[PDB]
RNA sequence: AGGACCGAACCGACUAAUGUUGAAAAAUUAGCGGAUGACUUGUGGCUGGGGGUGAAAGGCCAAUCAAACCGGGAGAUAGCU
RNA sequence: GCUCGCCGGAAGACCAAGGGUUCCUGUCCAACGUUAAUCGGGGCAGGGUGAGUCGACCCCUAAGGCGAGGCCGAAAGGCG
RNA sequence: ACACAGGUGGUCAGGUAGAGAAUACCAAGGCGCUUGAGAGAACUCGGGUGAAGGAACUAGGCAAAAUGGUGCCGUAACUUC
RNA sequence: AAUUCCUUGUCGGGUAAGUUCCGACCUGCACGAAUGGCGUAAUGAUGGCCAGGCUGUCUCCACCCGAGACUCAGUGAAAU
RNA sequence: GCUCAACGGAUAAAAGGUACUCCGGGGAUAACAGGCUGAUACCGCCCAAGAGUUCAUAUCGACGGCGGUGUUUGGCACCUCGAUGUCGGCUCAUCACAUCCUGGGGCUGAAGUAGGUCCCAAGGGUAUGGCUGUUCGCCAUUUAAAGUGGUACGCGAGCUGGGUUUAGAACGUCGUGAGACAGUUCGGUCCCUAUCUGCCGUGGGCGCUGGAGAACUGAGGGGGGCUGCUCCUAGUACGAGAGGACCGGAGUGGACGCAUCACUGGUGUUCGGGUUGUCAUGCCAAUGGCACUGCCCGGUAGCUAAAUGCGGAAGAGAUAAGUGCUGAAAGCAUCUAAGCACGAAACUUGCCCCGAGAUGAGUUCUCCCUGACCCUUUAAGGGUCCUGAAGGAACGUUGAAGACGACGACGUUGAUAGGCCGGGUGUGUAAGCGCAGCGAUGCGUUGAGCUAACCGGUACUAAUGAACCGUGAGGCUUAACCU
């Protein structure tokens, strides 16, 4: 069924995909570019485009809750700073899903998730 | 649930039949190198659409 | 099983192995328990004679 | 949801503490019983000098249920415990006369006349 | 004090499910009994095939037991296939 | 290398038993690993175990074994 | 028989809560189990929750569900006291 | 009755309904006194039965979370 | 000199158990099922005394007879002992009609209601529990009725293992004993990933004659087909009363099926909140991890039921049993022989779904292609260059679609998905700070903060322009109209 039950399980724990999407969303906000597969990439999609969401107003209240996710202060002080101003005046899409090829080991279709605006 | 009698060479092939692989055999040039790759995905050096998205 | 039609009293037998064999006795069990109820009645009414 | 092994309550003055339902009368495979259904049940309790005994088997007319009443608006008027009244087994004639705990207005269909009738709310 | 009580280690193995070309030629998960004793366990010995040992099932004696395994008699015999 | 998750009266750390170089380094990928493999308890070469105080050996001894003569038994051998 | 969910004697064994070597979460130390990546059907297995009813299930309350600690009050028949 | 064939014996109790269960009568097919008879407090991973509690056992399943199943890449069996 | 009496005499001389069993063979020979048969069994019929107040046939039916069925118990060993697994229960059924109910009728010892019996009829429906391992049966309470059987007395490569025929033990009885019991009792491993056939779903290839895109007709087939009660007719008909209709028409339920979340609830480990233990974030504060989601309390979407709608039919054609008209054979009589008219939930349609692989491969509408040269045993041939259309496929973003394919939407000439924004829903008065208080904590800011797949907008990110396949007016014979 799964009748609009928008929502990826990736053949893991609920406690594993809260785990996995909080630490491979900290490692493309200190990075600006990782490789993983496309049903990973769909999905941190929907993770980290709510922190570029949340740290365009930075407030004691916004670094809490952008610390209850995240759970590191690197990543904190990584936004609100640099991408909070980097993506201001666009409204919408703050990264990249972008297809690049397949792995030896196991064949899957990966991609490289990409924050735009990366021409510095 | 084991066999009752072996099957032929033509009872192993008609069931192949279907196994066939196929090719994609319908490339893209790029704009800017011209390489042929897939259709959305990238070559590889780093180009896609005509430009370099690696930016590496 | 030997189920009386008008009274109800039922007669069962399973003693030997064979069908043929049982009926008989199933048979004379029911021809017993029928005549000792006429004998009951017999002296049911007996009783009520006395009673006067 | 009033089905056979229900333990019901008793809603009128007769005697009863607890019965239970023991036939949903009806139809034939008839599972539950509801609004204002007669069921066939057995006393399981009683008070000691009252009209009717412990192991006696009668009717009843289910009056307060747990899963409550549908009115037509969409509206539910859930109780909070099974209950019921006590019925003469030969016609309708309820054998109580003191009907206690709220009933329903759906049971307002001229056999249940005097059951409205001695209710005391609703 | 106790062949006492509840309960881990340790020992044992009653119920259910899974497993039964299994992970495993008897185990695993959730429960369970004993748990200072007629207890359990390490190391080293002793008792042997019509014999050993047995809180006694005809159980156990190297995944084998109403008579172990190996070699020989032996190519036993088979009115049977 | 940075986060994460598991064990923590163990899946940690030492000996005995039993194995026998599986220890370490350089290098290699066919076979071995239930996948790939640069890696490895896999292949090849080299190096590695230093004791008066640890252990054994040694001194003494339990159950028990063997057992000069000896007793007994066709022989073997049994018992001491 | 294997790089096998098995078996294997002795010793050391911290912090917090706790009666405890139970158990939970961590320290030191050691590991993620030598196939993975997607999809999220039936069905199978390990589990969670549940309207009304509450054994009506079934060979049988099998399995689950429930009870569960400390202090105190109180505690029947019968009895070898 | 771990014993009664006939038999679910008969009567009583428990239940709306009780081939089982408890008490009793005695026509004991075919109990019986150390191959012990009759009771008996406690004990029991013991046999049968009842009640309270409690719940997906059931009325009648519904949904959800993980491991297989299903697809793709690698390796690649078996009874027959 | 031998009841060497098993008397062509195996020795002068000889009993039993095996459920601890083992080995070699047998369907040469049993148990389970199938098969042949049909004594018995079950069902129907025939003659008819008698019962029935009178009367044989309303309903029963003696003394006797004739068959059917393959549902009983058996007979025979034909089949299997180099394996055919067994009763009952669960599940899923399916067919037969000797029909339990509903439907249509005759007869009646049928006034009415309610029944008895026989004929037609298989469309659908055809109990829940206490006791037993039991089927059956008894009992309680219903229902319109709680049919009888076949189907390895259907179903263990689907489940259970209670019963029964492994190994333990005991009682009663039998035996000197080992043991034994159509006596009994407590306990006791149920194996297999489906090649084929079959069945349930879903696709690929090719064909359908130029190709492609849509919409239908429609042969064939499947699903569905149940029924109670109350009321009106009328408390009329009938009946001395007591009681109490047919037919026709409304309303409200049960069982079952289809469909759907607007309502009521369930789940809701992607949302919010509370709290215990402990570790960590340098510490307070504030959070995160772990302990089945730690335990809990609620809850969006979705799914789903106990929730909410709907369904069976009406009507028609042709008929069964049956009822009549006209009416001869047979001056009469008579439903039948010619002819005609009514007559059931059964048959064919009507309702709904699948459906042109219906190879008998259909029909209609629309769109697209109307380029040049050689060879040749010159034929619906082969080859080359120039164009490769409509459309399809592939790929991509995904769907209330889905196991995989497939199917639907969209692909910047953009709303398909993610994000963002507003709103809604849910949870509930966040964080920080101020004040009150020794403190836990409360109040104020504030029905705020956070808000999952929800609703309406918006191109910010991703669906890149091309390429790949598919072609170039479509054979032969004949007829009918144009010329
Ligand atoms: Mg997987
Ligand atoms: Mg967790
Ligand atoms: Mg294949
Ligand atoms: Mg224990
Ligand atoms: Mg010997
Ligand atoms: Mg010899
Ligand atoms: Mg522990
Ligand atoms: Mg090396
Ligand atoms: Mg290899
Ligand atoms: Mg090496
Ligand atoms: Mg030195
Ligand atoms: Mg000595
Ligand atoms: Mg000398
Ligand atoms: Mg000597
Ligand atoms: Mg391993
Ligand atoms: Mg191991
Ligand atoms: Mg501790
Ligand atoms: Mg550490
Ligand atoms: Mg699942
Ligand atoms: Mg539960
Ligand atoms: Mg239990
Ligand atoms: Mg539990
Ligand atoms: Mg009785
Ligand atoms: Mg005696
Ligand atoms: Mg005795
Ligand atoms: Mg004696
Ligand atoms: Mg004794
Ligand atoms: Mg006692
Ligand atoms: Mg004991
Ligand atoms: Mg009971
Ligand atoms: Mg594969
Ligand atoms: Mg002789
Ligand atoms: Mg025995
Ligand atoms: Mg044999
Ligand atoms: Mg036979
Ligand atoms: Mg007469
Ligand atoms: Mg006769
Ligand atoms: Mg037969
Ligand atoms: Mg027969
Ligand atoms: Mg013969
Ligand atoms: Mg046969
Ligand atoms: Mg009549
Ligand atoms: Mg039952
Ligand atoms: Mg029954
Ligand atoms: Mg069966
Ligand atoms: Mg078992
Ligand atoms: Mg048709
Ligand atoms: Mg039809
Ligand atoms: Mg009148
Ligand atoms: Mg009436
Ligand atoms: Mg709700
Ligand atoms: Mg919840
Ligand atoms: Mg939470
Ligand atoms: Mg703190
Ligand atoms: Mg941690
Ligand atoms: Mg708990
Ligand atoms: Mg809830
Ligand atoms: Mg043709
Ligand atoms: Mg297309
Ligand atoms: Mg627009
Ligand atoms: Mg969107
Ligand atoms: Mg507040
Ligand atoms: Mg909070
Ligand atoms: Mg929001």
């Amino acid at each position: 069924m799964r009748h609009r039950k928008s929502g990826r399980q990736l053949n893991r724990n609920s406690s594993h995909r809260q785990a996995m999407f909080r630490n491979m969303a900290g490692s493309l906000v200190r990075h600006e570019i990782i490789k993983t597969t496309l049903p990973k990439a769909k999905e941190l999609r929907r993770v980290v485009e709510p922190l570029i969401t949340l740290a365009k107003t930075d407030s004691v209240a916004n670094r809490r809750l952008a610390f209850a996710r995240t759970r590191d202060n690197e990543i904190v002080a990584k936004l609100f700073n640099e991408l909070g101003p980097r993506f201001a005046s666009r409204a919408g899409g703050y990264t990249r899903i972008l297809k690049c090829g397949f792995r030896a080991g196991d064949n899957a279709p990966m991609a490289y998730i990409e924050l735009v605006d990366r021409s510095e | 649930a084991v066999q009752q009698n072996k099957p032929t060479r033509s009872k192993r092939g008609m069931r192949r039949s279907h196994d066939a692989l196929t090719a994609v055999t319908s490339l893209s040039v790029d704009k800017t190198s011209g390489e042929k790759h897939l259709r959305h995905h990238i070559t590889a050096d780093g180009y896609y659409r005509g430009r370099k998205v690696i930016a590496k | 099983r030997i189920t009386h039609i008008p009274t109800g009293i039922v007669t069962q037998c399973q003693n030997d192995r064979s069908q043929h064999k049982n009926k008989d006795q199933a048979m004379k069990q029911m021809k017993a328990k029928l005549y000792e109820l006429e004998m009951q009645k017999k002296n049911a009414e007996k009783q009520a004679m006395e009673d006067n | 949801m009033i089905q056979e092994q229900t333990m019901l309550n008793v809603a009128d003055n007769s005697g009863a503490r607890r019965v239970m339902c023991i036939k949903v009368l009806g139809g034939s495979h008839r599972r539950y019983a509801g609004v204002g259904d007669i069921i066939k049940i057995t006393i399981k309790e009683a008070i000691p000098r009252g009209k009717v005994k412990k192991g006696d088997v009668l009717k009843a007319v289910v009056v307060r249920t747990k899963k409550g009443v549908r009115r037509p608006d969409g509206s539910v008027i859930r109780f909070d415990g099974n209950a019921c009244v006590l019925l003469n087994n030969n016609s309708e004639q309820p054998i109580g006369t003191r009907i206690f705990g709220p009933v329903t207005r759906e049971l307002r269909s001229e056999k249940f006349m005097k059951i409205i009738s001695l209710a005391p709310e609703v």
